[PDB]
């Protein structure tokens, strides 16, 4: 006998402006206990790091405004306010039973951040904290397509260097 | 004609290591001494002597006073080699009284009264007359033989001050009385008595004495003991305490002293021993070639359960326990190796409430 | 007759009309003047006037499964699983039908049930420092109980919890001393506490075994422990447990008494247990507030839950207990030993009884055509109408019988229509394809 | 936090050849906290790849890479060992090394900086045998001036969001 | 029901308090009269005591709201001789803070027994904290105040009388000797101490913490198995030896191995005499338990309280509604059986927690018991059931209920807990029952109304009415009438002589709706006539005669058709009003209605 939780969850992209609600859900296919259910958060071009542990309680260096509750096999992640540093990829994980299972993460991201318009109301710090956000995931970009041209030679250069 | 001394005055001390005799002087002028004689009454045996004072001085000096002797003394105004009507008074001289009175060896039931005796004197008897100081209506008076200077005194009433006023006696004659105040000891405890005996505690009842005590000390202490025992203070009132805590097994010797104040009472010493809990005459009433059946007696102290353990001497392998009933008192083991020596060891479980401290093992080596 | 009052412009038409209703397209019998309508009859009504029996047209239809899988003899004997696909609950599995109208198809469905149903286990051990010398007893029954687990079920879940005693003055000694360590200095014993949660309930073996190890005794002053205030706590904490949709097990063992409600008045408390989970961080920090629950309130509270409670005790206290087993109903009392043969016993006997229902769902049919079920059960108990479609107190290994009719009163499309039925707690389901022609062959 | 985990190895693997992933542990007892491996997959996706025990009693593996891996421990050099060996396609991610902080919980509380280990077709080598050698090296050559372009388009389009952000500043 | 639920008299206390804990009546002079109410987490002004606990003293009539805490301690915990130089700063050798002071109070004569149970002691010995509990008795009206811990000795600890708690439970006898018992005491096995007034003075030693008393009665030390018995529990005494001196009824409720049994122990021989055992385990029998005549047979029963007990329903799902247990005592001696059993109607009821001698309520020359749930009722705010004494045996059907009036809180109004009765506190010649309600820091008081009995008979000479011949004709045409004479007699005990009651007649009352009345009064003709007379208990009976007529007229179809009659007689509602207060009541069994019937012969 294979049984294997099946992880769920409902908002698979989303976009929001500054100061909005977020609420993203985690459906498990079978009854679990709450403290097995664990959250993740990772930004980009960082490994990823637990946000709260036991469903109730952040783990240390973690805002108070993130907040987790749930039970039986309903659970949800909610954000009071949405900030530019609050962007990252969120994965809910149950520890139950064997295999463990992460569930896709939500891709949350900011709605028309680009535009010079929103620029405006943002703070000199704030400011600051984006563009350094930036040289993270710029750098893991062109990291990866470096290895695609790496792969490819290997090929060729292998059968050049037995000849 | 001359004119003698009037209104002579004759004083004698207790002990009359110095005697002064005073009279008025003559009122006939240009008197050239005054001559005084002392003799013993109707020409007894006595130490009859002669001294000679100056006009100015009507006083005199008597050395060599014979104690509890009748002496006539004479004083005759003396002018040139004339003298006049000499005054006559006859005194008896005083019994020396006693001095440097020392109490030694003193005790409750009886005490001891060493004195210093008058000297150079013949005393007759030594009169001494002592009571408890609360009680001068009752007073006890002894004589003594004059040579010896130490009195014992016997019935003394315990924790009792008493004054003992002794004087030296010659004839009728009564010296000046010595006072020496001593207190005599307390009364011990009594009837001690142990009750509700306990493995680990005991209770012990003691009388207290007809002397009133303040507080009472009881130490309890083992044959061998790593650290003094215990002292336990408690007042006169609660003459029943309880020891508790003790180890099962251990004889105890308790020592109660009744003390009021700095006094002490004789310590009265009550001995008794603990009860055993451990089995008992461990032995195998049959041996099977893999069982052995042991049987052993039933400990004195109840036993809810008892633990059995058996192992290989040789081989440093876990032992396997199982639990008994405590009524049963055999057990059976199985399993067992033949040809192995196996030690058994059967312990008495009695420890109540959470605490589940069991008592000493009794371990035997059986082969099989 | 129906088939002549039937009033057919084609052949097809008589078919829907009536069964037995045949057609002639000969019309050598049929009169010119009379409408196609005197064509459709009775086969014997046909037969008499003459008409050619080739000429005829009756079609009908031959009940024919396409698929048939024989069911598992082994049925999951003895708790062991071949594979998922390889065992077969249903034999009919996929089949194929004709529906003429008048010509009912019945065919037998047999369910034979090859699984085992999962298990909830969750095991609770006294902490007392009089346990000392048993400690090593509790710790090596609860490797052996896992072993039969995964023997006994190819899905279980296990977890265990400790409790000691009240946090009050009369119960554990005050004194700041003691306050750390009841036990003599020699000794490390860890403080008193209500319960502590030590795991909830996981689906890993491993991680069970290793825990009951590192646990340490613990000691209070007075001869009965608080065991009923914490299964209270157990029982009504389904969230912080994981408690699911399954036989839940519980098992107590204790070499002490148990106090009940009214022993708190000489503590100083007079507040009855609610019965609601007051657990925190894992922890209940409520103990002190709320009285020991009443033997009559703690029944009520597992029968609402359906947890079935397993005490495991000294042979000292064995016939106290044994006097509380015979109040609280579907509950067994064991003996604690090394050899916990006895414990591991009754669990495994336990297993061994159960009875379920099995029911069966059907697709929607078309208008006009329905279907009945005919259920055959165990003692020969057989079920109608909708009490003979559902079975109920089927042990593991038993085979009911199940008779299913459909009937087809008109044709609505030309192409077969396929349905599947299977039994509600069942993957395998029963496929039947219906196909009905108004149209003569 | 104060825990440093590093992940090293990590290289191009042919088809069916055998990969050893080395993690070092610092700050912290290695031998008393579990550790596990998780890989992350080119969807952005999460797979947990093994799990062992600080005991090292028992050790958990997935059906997927179940019976092909090898997960080990070393307490004397603080060392977790991952030995891959007949490695397909769907291997190659970028995998991470981890620390559980309470078995109870079996929540994972640290992540390495982890090593990407992607498998290499060697297909294409077998068509780039028949080609001689003097035709195959020109290829080579042209190979280079378009991975640079590839990095110029990422860099351009990164710049043009940047320019918001920068000039806002500039504002304030 | 002569209790006065319409308006009893309520008192308060500071929240928080547990204020009506426990209730007891003061009597010291005949106008000193009061009620005395104990609240044990009370603050109180001693410093170094927090939530000590204290006995209100508040005189009946004036202002009932007005009370004042007794100062029987007036200093603070003291301080260890050793300590002053042992150790930097002093260490008390006793925690007065949370002792529970006024957990039970009792009250005999001019004498008061207040005992605090969670009071404890670090010794001198070894620092060691024990809950042995401490008493403080009060006589001659509060002149002198004397501390008993009898408990309190060198056997320390759980294996001693260190955990003893003495004054969990306390009984004060007729002679005036003090009862007191410990069940912690022997590893919780459970002890009884009891020692005279005067006995307890003269040992008295203020100097020495332990003191030991002469002549003082204990029970000795038991068996390992008989640990945890909680023996002492609960304290009641009674005379069941026969030899006229008092007995003492101990309640174990955790005995026979969880079964419980009740014993009795002489007062002077201190020897049990006979034993009661549980019917159900885990019963908790022994809780309460009382020593009354019911039956005024001149001997003592036995009454048992096991709340926690739980019988099967009709449908077959089991509750626990608890049960009483009544034993009556013949001259050859008390028979193990119980008599009767009360069990109660509400799920987690806990009927039979407290039980309290009422003594005689109506007066009818039989003894009266009231039983309270604390749980019981409705809202489970909790109910007070009064049972009315019967000669054969103890009523099972409960008299009246008594219910708090005010709305219902969230926390448990906890009414019922303590029930004090058999005390004329109005000198009104009927007894009242006092009920504590902790929970709500409120106590109620009900005083019961002086009862009256009446007798009514109503005849008629002329049952036969003849249509020939008409008696009287106020109408131009005579019709016929009848003369009826009703008899009432009213009985009452310290009730003023002249007493009003109200009597209705009725005639043809079942024909009254839908249907015309065939009989109706010579004067008034009216089917319902109401006439008030005063009935003085001296006089030996009173009649008044009237005439009520039959209708000439021959519109009735059915001549022969009987008419019934019917008389009512109830007391005025009109100035019932008396010096005491007090309104008058009707014994129930006193038949206030009566029904007469006639008819008529038509050929
Ligand atoms: C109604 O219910 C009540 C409660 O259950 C019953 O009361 C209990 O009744 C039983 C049986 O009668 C008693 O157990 C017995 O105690 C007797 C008294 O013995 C002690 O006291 C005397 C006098 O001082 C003393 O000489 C004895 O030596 C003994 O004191 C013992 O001292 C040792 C010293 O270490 C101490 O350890 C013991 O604890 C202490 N007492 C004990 C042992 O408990 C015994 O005489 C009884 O029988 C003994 O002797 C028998 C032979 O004569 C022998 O066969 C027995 O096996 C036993 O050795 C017996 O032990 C309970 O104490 C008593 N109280 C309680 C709390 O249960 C009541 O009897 C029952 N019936 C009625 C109608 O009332
Ligand atoms: C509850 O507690 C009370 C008090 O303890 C008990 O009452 C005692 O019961 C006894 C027996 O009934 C009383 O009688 C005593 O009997 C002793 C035995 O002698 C009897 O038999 C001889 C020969 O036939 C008769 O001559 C004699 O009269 C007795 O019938 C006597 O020796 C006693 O007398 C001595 O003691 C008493 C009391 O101190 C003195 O007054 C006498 O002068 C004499 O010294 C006595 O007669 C006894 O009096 C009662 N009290 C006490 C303290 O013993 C109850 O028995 C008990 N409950 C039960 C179950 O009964
Ligand atoms: C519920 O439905 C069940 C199925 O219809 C009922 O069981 C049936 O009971 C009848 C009672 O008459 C049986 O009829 C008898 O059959 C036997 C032959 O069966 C025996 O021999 C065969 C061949 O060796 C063997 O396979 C069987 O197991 C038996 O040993 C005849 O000899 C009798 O004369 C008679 O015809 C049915 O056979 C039986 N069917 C089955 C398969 O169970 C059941 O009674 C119903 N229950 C109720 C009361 O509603
Ligand atoms: C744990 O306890 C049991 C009982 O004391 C130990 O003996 C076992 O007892 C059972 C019966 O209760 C035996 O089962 C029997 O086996 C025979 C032979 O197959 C069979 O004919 C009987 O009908 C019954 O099934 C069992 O065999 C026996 N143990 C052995 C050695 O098989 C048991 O040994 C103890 N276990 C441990 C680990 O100590
Ligand atoms: C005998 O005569 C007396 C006095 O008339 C009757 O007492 C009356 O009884 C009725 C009920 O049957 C009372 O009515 C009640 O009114 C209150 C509100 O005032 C209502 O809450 C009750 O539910 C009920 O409807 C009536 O008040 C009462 N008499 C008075 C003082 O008004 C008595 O019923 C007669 N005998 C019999 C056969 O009952
Ligand atoms: C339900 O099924 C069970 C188990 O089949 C029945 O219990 C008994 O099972 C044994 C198995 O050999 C039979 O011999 C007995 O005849 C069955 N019980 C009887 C009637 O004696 C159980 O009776 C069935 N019915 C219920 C109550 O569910
Ligand atoms: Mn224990
Ligand atoms: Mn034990
Ligand atoms: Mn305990
Ligand atoms: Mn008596
Ligand atoms: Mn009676
Ligand atoms: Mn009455
Ligand atoms: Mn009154």
């Amino acid at each position: 006998s294979h049984m294997q939780i099946v992880v769920t969850q409902r908002p698979t992209t989303m976009a929001a402006s500054p100061g909005d609600k977020i609420i993203i859900t985690c459906s498990v296919s079978s009854i679990i206990s709450s403290n097995y259910l664990h959250w993740y958060s990772q930004k980009p071009g960082f490994s990823p790091k637990l946000l709260i542990y036991r469903t109730s309680n952040l783990a240390s260096g973690v805002p108070p405004r993130f907040s987790g509750s749930g039970s039986g096999t309903s659970y949800s992640l909610t954000i009071g306010t949405m900030e530019a540093e609050d962007v990252a990829t969120y994965y809910c994980q149950q520890g139950s039973d064997i295999p463990l299972t992460f569930g896709d993460g939500t891709k949350l991201d900011l709605k028309r951040g680009s535009d010079y318009e929103f620029l405006k109301s943002w703070t000199v710090e704030d400011l600051q904290k984006r563009l350094l956000a930036l040289d993270p995931m710029m750098e893991q970009e062109i990291e990866e397509i470096r290895q695609k041209y790496q792969c490819k030679r290997q090929p060729i250069l292998d059968a050049i260097e037995a000849k | 004609p001359l004119s003698p001394p009037t209104n002579l005055h004759l004083e004698a001390n207790p002990d009359t290591g110095v005697l002064t005799v005073s009279w008025e002087r003559s009122t006939t002028p240009d008197i050239t001494g005054y001559r005084i004689t002392t003799t013993p009454t109707n020409g007894q045996q006595g130490n009859s002597l002669e001294e000679v004072v100056h006009a100015d001085q009507s006083s005199c000096t008597f050395d060599n006073l014979s104690p509890g002797l009748e002496y006539n003394v004479s004083v005759y105004t003396v002018k040139d080699d004339k003298e006049s009507v000499p005054i006559s008074d006859t005194i008896i001289p005083a019994v020396p009284p006693p001095t440097d009175l020392r109490f030694t060896n003193i005790g409750p039931d009886t005490m001891r009264v060493t004195w210093a005796p008058p000297p150079s004197i013949d005393l007759t008897n030594f009169l001494v007359r002592y009571s408890p100081v609360k009680n001068e209506e009752d007073v006890a008076e002894l004589s003594i033989s004059p040579s010896d200077n130490a009195v014992v005194l016997t019935n003394l009433l315990p924790g009792t001050e008493y004054v003992v006023s002794v004087s030296s006696v010659y004839e009728q004659h009564e010296s000046t009385p010595l006072r020496g105040r001593q207190k005599t000891g307390l009364d011990s405890p009594t009837g001690i008595d142990f009750s509700d005996i306990t493995a680990n505690s005991f209770t012990v009842h003691w009388i207290a004495p007809r002397a009133t005590i303040t507080g009472y000390r009881i130490r309890h202490h083992p044959e061998h003991f790593s650290g003094r025992p215990r002292e336990d203070r408690v007042p006169h009132s609660r003459n029943s305490i309880t020891l508790t805590n003790l180890t099962p097994g251990t004889e105890y010797v308790v020592s109660i002293v009744a003390l009021n104040g700095r006094e002490e009472s004789p310590l009265l010493i009550g001995q008794q021993s603990t009860v055993s809990d451990v089995p008992r005459d461990l032995e195998v009433v049959a041996a099977t070639p893999t069982s052995l059946l042991i049987s052993w007696d039933a400990p004195a102290v109840t036993v809810r359960y008892y633990r059995i353990t058996y192992g290989e001497t040789g081989g440093n392998s876990p032992v396997q326990e199982f639990t008994v009933p405590g009524s049963k008192s055999t057990a059976t083991i199985s399993g067992l190796k033949p040809g192995v020596d196996y030690t058994i060891t059967v312990y008495a479980v009695t420890g109540r409430g959470d605490s589940p401290a069991s008592s000493k093992p009794i371990s035997i080596n059986y082969r099989t | 007759n129906r088939c002549l009052k039937a009033n057919a412009k084609s052949c097809g038409e008589c078919i829907q009309a009536g069964p037995n209703c045949g057609w002639c397209t000969n019309s050598t019998f049929l009169q010119e003047g009379m409408p196609t309508s005197a064509r459709c009859d009775d086969l014997e009504a046909l037969k008499k006037k003459g008409c050619p029996p080739d000429d005829i047209e009756n079609p009908r239809g031959s009940k024919d499964i396409k698929k048939n899988k024989n069911v598992t003899n082994r049925s999951k004997g003895t708790a062991e699983k071949l594979k998922p696909e390889d065992i077969h609950q249903i034999q009919p599995q996929q089949l194929v039908l004709r529906l003429r109208s008048g010509e009912p198809q019945t065919f037998t469905l047999k369910f034979k049930r090859a699984e085992d149903y999962p298990i909830d286990l969750y095991y609770l051990m006294d902490l007392s420092y009089s346990m000392k010398d048993d400690l090593e007893n509790v710790k090596s029954l609860g490797t052996d109980l896992m072993n039969e687990m995964r023997r006994i079920t190819s899905d279980f879940r296990i977890g265990f919890g400790s409790f000691v005693e009240k946090t009050v003055m009369p119960y554990i000694s005050t004194t700041p001393a003691k306050l750390r360590n009841p036990c003599t200095s020699e000794q490390n014993c860890t403080t008193p506490f209500s319960y502590k949660n030590v795991l909830s309930l996981t689906n890993k073996g491993e991680v069970f075994n290793e825990l009951v190890g590192k646990q340490r005794i613990s000691g209070n002053l007075d001869s009965p422990e608080g065991g009923f205030d914490a299964i209270m706590q157990v029982a009504v904490c389904g969230s912080l447990i994981g408690w699911r949709n399954v036989t839940r097990l519980l098992v107590f063992s204790t070499d002490a008494g148990f106090h009940f409600a009214g022993d708190g008045k000489l503590g100083g408390i007079v507040l009855p247990n609610d019965g609601q989970c007051h657990l925190e961080n894992n922890m209940y920090t409520m103990s002190h507030y709320y009285d020991y629950p009443s033997i009559a309130h703690l029944v009520q509270k597992l029968s609402e839950n359906n947890i079935q409670t397993i005490f495991a005790v000294t042979e000292e206290f064995q016939p106290v207990y044994k006097e509380l087993k015979n109040l609280i109903p579907k509950s067994a009392v064991g003996t604690l030993s090394a050899n916990s043969s006895n414990v591991i016993q009754l669990i495994i006997d336990a297993y061994n009884s159960l009875s379920s229902e099995v029911i069966l769902e059907n697709g929607k049919l078309s208008e006009g055509v329905t279907i009945s079920y005919k259920s055959y059960c165990k003692n020969g108990v057989n079920g109608t109408g909708e009490n003979g479609r559902k079975c109920s107190n089927i042990s593991i290994g038993d085979e009911v019988q199940f008779e299913i009719s459909i009937t087809s009163n008109k044709c609505p499309k030309k192409d077969s229509d396929s349905f599947k039925i299977r039994p509600l707690g069942f993957t395998e389901e029963v496929e039947v394809i219906l196909q009905y022609i108004c149209e003569c062959e | 936090m104060d825990v440093k985990l590093v992940e090293s190895g990590g290289g191009l693997v042919k088809p069916g050849g055998s990969l050893k992933l080395s993690c070092a542990a610092s700050g912290f007892t290695f031998s008393s906290y579990t550790m596990s491996w998780v890989r992350q997959t080119p969807e952005k996706r999460l797979e947990w790849v093994a799990t062992i025990s600080s005991g090292g009693s028992y050790t958990y593996y997935p059906d997927s890479v179940k019976g092909r891996f090898t997960i080990s421990r070393d307490k004397a050099k603080n060392t977790l060992y991952l030995q891959m060996g007949s490695l397909k396609s769907e291997d190659t991610a970028m995998y991470y090394c981890t620390r559980i902080g309470y078995d109870e919980d079996y929540a994972m509380d640290h992540w390495g900086q982890g090593t990407s280990v992607t498998v290499c077709s060697g297909s294409d080598y077998e068509f780039l045998k028949s080609w001689t050698v003097e035709d195959l090296q020109k290829r080579l050559l042209a190979l280079d001036p378009m991975m640079e372009q590839e990095i110029e388009e990422i860099r351009q389009k990164y710049q043009s969001k940047r320019q918001p952000i920068l000039d806002a500043i500039e504002a304030k | 029901f002569n209790l006065d639920a319409e308006a009893p008299a309520v008192l308060s206390g500071p929240p928080g308090s547990f204020f009506g804990f426990s209730v007891e009546f003061y009597r010291p002079g005949t106008d000193g009269v009061s009620v005395l109410v104990g609240a044990p987490k009370a603050n109180t002004s001693q410093p170094g005591v927090l939530q000590g606990g204290a006995v209100y003293l508040c005189p009946w009539g004036a202002s009932p709201t007005q009370c004042t805490p007794i100062e029987f301690d007036s200093k603070g915990s003291r301080l260890l001789e050793s300590s002053l130089s042992s150790s930097e700063g002093e260490e008390p050798v006793e925690y007065k803070s949370l002792q529970w002071f006024g957990a039970t109070v009792r009250a005999h004569g001019s004498s008061i027994l207040a005992c605090a149970p969670l009071y404890s002691w670090r010794t001198e010995k070894e620092p060691l904290s024990d809950p042995v509990g401490t008493c403080y008795l009060s006589t001659d009206n509060f002149t002198r105040i004397l501390e008993y811990a009898p408990c309190r000795s060198d056997f320390s600890w759980a294996a001693g009388q260190g955990y003893c708690q003495g004054g969990f439970s306390a009984e004060f006898t007729k002679t005036g000797r003090v009862v007191l018992g410990g069940p912690g005491s022997y590893f919780w096995q459970g002890q009884i101490l009891s020692a005279t007034q005067e006995q307890i003075a003269e040992s008295y030693y203020p100097e020495y913490l332990i003191n030991l008393v002469q002549g003082q009665l204990q029970t000795r030390q038991a068996s390992s198995i008989y640990d945890d018995s909680y023996l002492g529990y609960s304290v009641a005494v009674g005379e069941f030896s026969g030899d006229d001196t008092e007995d003492f009824v101990a309640g174990v409720p955790k005995g026979n191995l969880t079964y419980g049994y009740v014993t009795i122990l002489n007062g002077s021989d201190i020897r049990s005499l006979y034993n009661f055992s549980g019917e159900q385990m885990a019963s908790y029998f022994g809780y309460a338990v009382a020593a009354t005549d019911v039956n005024g047979d001149g001997l003592d029963d036995l009454l048992v309280g096991a709340p926690l007990l739980m019988d099967r329903t009709p449908d077959g799902r089991p509750q626990e509604v608890g049960r009483v247990y009544v034993y009556l005592q013949h001259p050859a001696g008390i028979e193990p059986t119980p008599t009767l059993t009360l069990t109660g109607h509400d799920e987690f009821g806990r009927f039979g927690s407290s039980l309290t001698p009422l003594g005689d309520l109506d007066q009818d020359g039989y003894n009266d018991v009231a039983i309270g749930a604390p749980f019981g009722g409705e809202t489970q705010q909790g109910v007070v059931f009064v049972f009315p004494g019967g000669p054969g045996g103890l009523g099972s059907k409960p008299s009246q209920v008594l219910q708090p009036l005010w709305a219902a809180s969230h926390t448990p109004d906890f009414f019922g807990s303590a029930l004090r009765g058999g005390r004329d506190l109005d000198g009104n010649g009927y007894p009242d029952l006092i009920v504590g309600s902790f929970g709500v820091d409120k106590a109620v008081v009900y005083r019961g109304r002086p009862i009256v009995s009446a007798s009514a008979s109503l005849t008629i000479f002329p049952a036969m009415f003849n249509p020939e011949e008409r008696s009287c004709s106020l109408e131009g045409n005579p019709v016929a009438c009848i003369n009826l004479s009703f008899c009432l007699n009213a009985s009452g005990k310290h009730v003023a002589d002249s007493i009003g009651f109200t009597v209705e007649l009725q005639l043809d009352w079942q024909k009254q709706k839908g249907g015309v009345r065939r009989a109706l009064f010579l004067a008034s003709r009216q089917a319902t006539l109401t006439q008030t007379l005063l009935i003085q208990n001296g006089a030996r009976e009173d009649c008044r005669e009237m005439k009520i007529y039959l209708r000439n007229e021959s519109e009735f179809r059915d001549k022969l058709s009987p008419i019934h009659i019917a008389l009512n007689f109830s007391l005025d509602p009109q100035a019932p009003v008396d010096s005491h207060g007090l309104r008058p009541a009707l014994h129930y069994q006193s038949k206030s209605r009566i029904e007469d019937k006639a008819q008529i012969l038509l050929d």
